């Protein structure tokens, strides 16, 4: 979809309720332990990045424990976890990765500091 | 598989087979088929929290097919709704 590139950024430390703020404000940030696993690595596109992102989440003991078994299975194959029913919006019922500063202006495609996790509902709201 | 129209058409064992079918599509490349199965799960269980029973189970119960079936049984019974097929 997009163009190849390498991941950069540091992200932020998170508690045991990582996505509790998903959507609200700018959503949840990229965990620092996850950034350390993706940093400097190259990707064919943002979609390939997204798949690698969720896979790393499934391998991080302190993060996967925050998800149900069915959601961990989704992340293990590169898919985003399903959100609670109340946070769904049409065909979009899983967490989405949002760019703070849109690719349009400036950019920041693989910059994990310009990437966050938000719910479908707020993903639309913010826009 | 065969998707029945009502929960009353499903034995408990049969409902578990639907859950594993959903678990299979959960790991599929796309969600196209999964969403169709999830819609059916929501329609027949009639539970207000819908897919949350699958992806956001309560801590007071096991996060497993058996735990799902158990919660559904208790909710429907408490609300006077018809339960799983005794067959």
């Amino acid at each position: 979809r997009n163009k190849p590139g390498k991941a950069t950024g540091k992200g932020k430390p998170v508690n045991n309720k990582w996505l509790n703020n998903a959507g609200k404000d700018l959503g949840s940030p990229v965990p620092d332990r996850i950034a350390n696993k993706l940093r400097d690595k190259e990707f064919k596109s943002f979609d390939d990045f997204r798949k690698k992102f969720w896979e790393e989440v499934s391998k991080d003991p302190e993060l996967s424990k925050q998800f149900s078994r069915n959601n961990n299975d989704r992340m293990k194959v590169g898919k985003a976890p399903q959100t609670r029913t109340q946070d769904v919006s049409g065909k979009r019922r899983s967490f989405e990765l949002h760019h703070e500063k849109p690719i349009s202006q400036n950019g920041g495609v693989y910059d994990m500091d310009n990437i966050s996790v938000v719910t479908p509902k707020r993903a639309i709201d913010i826009h | 598989m065969e998707l029945k129209n009502s929960i009353s058409d499903y034995t408990e064992a049969e409902f578990v087979q639907l859950l594993k079918e959903i678990e299979k599509e959960n790991v599929a490349a796309t969600d196209d088929v999964l969403y169709v199965l999830l819609e059916h799960f929501v329609k027949i269980t009639e539970h207000p929290d819908g897919t949350d029973l699958i992806y956001y189970p309560s801590d007071n119960r096991d996060d497993s097919p058996e735990g799902i079936v158990k919660e559904i049984k208790e909710w429907r019974a408490a609300n006077g709704k018809p339960g799983f097929k005794q067959g």
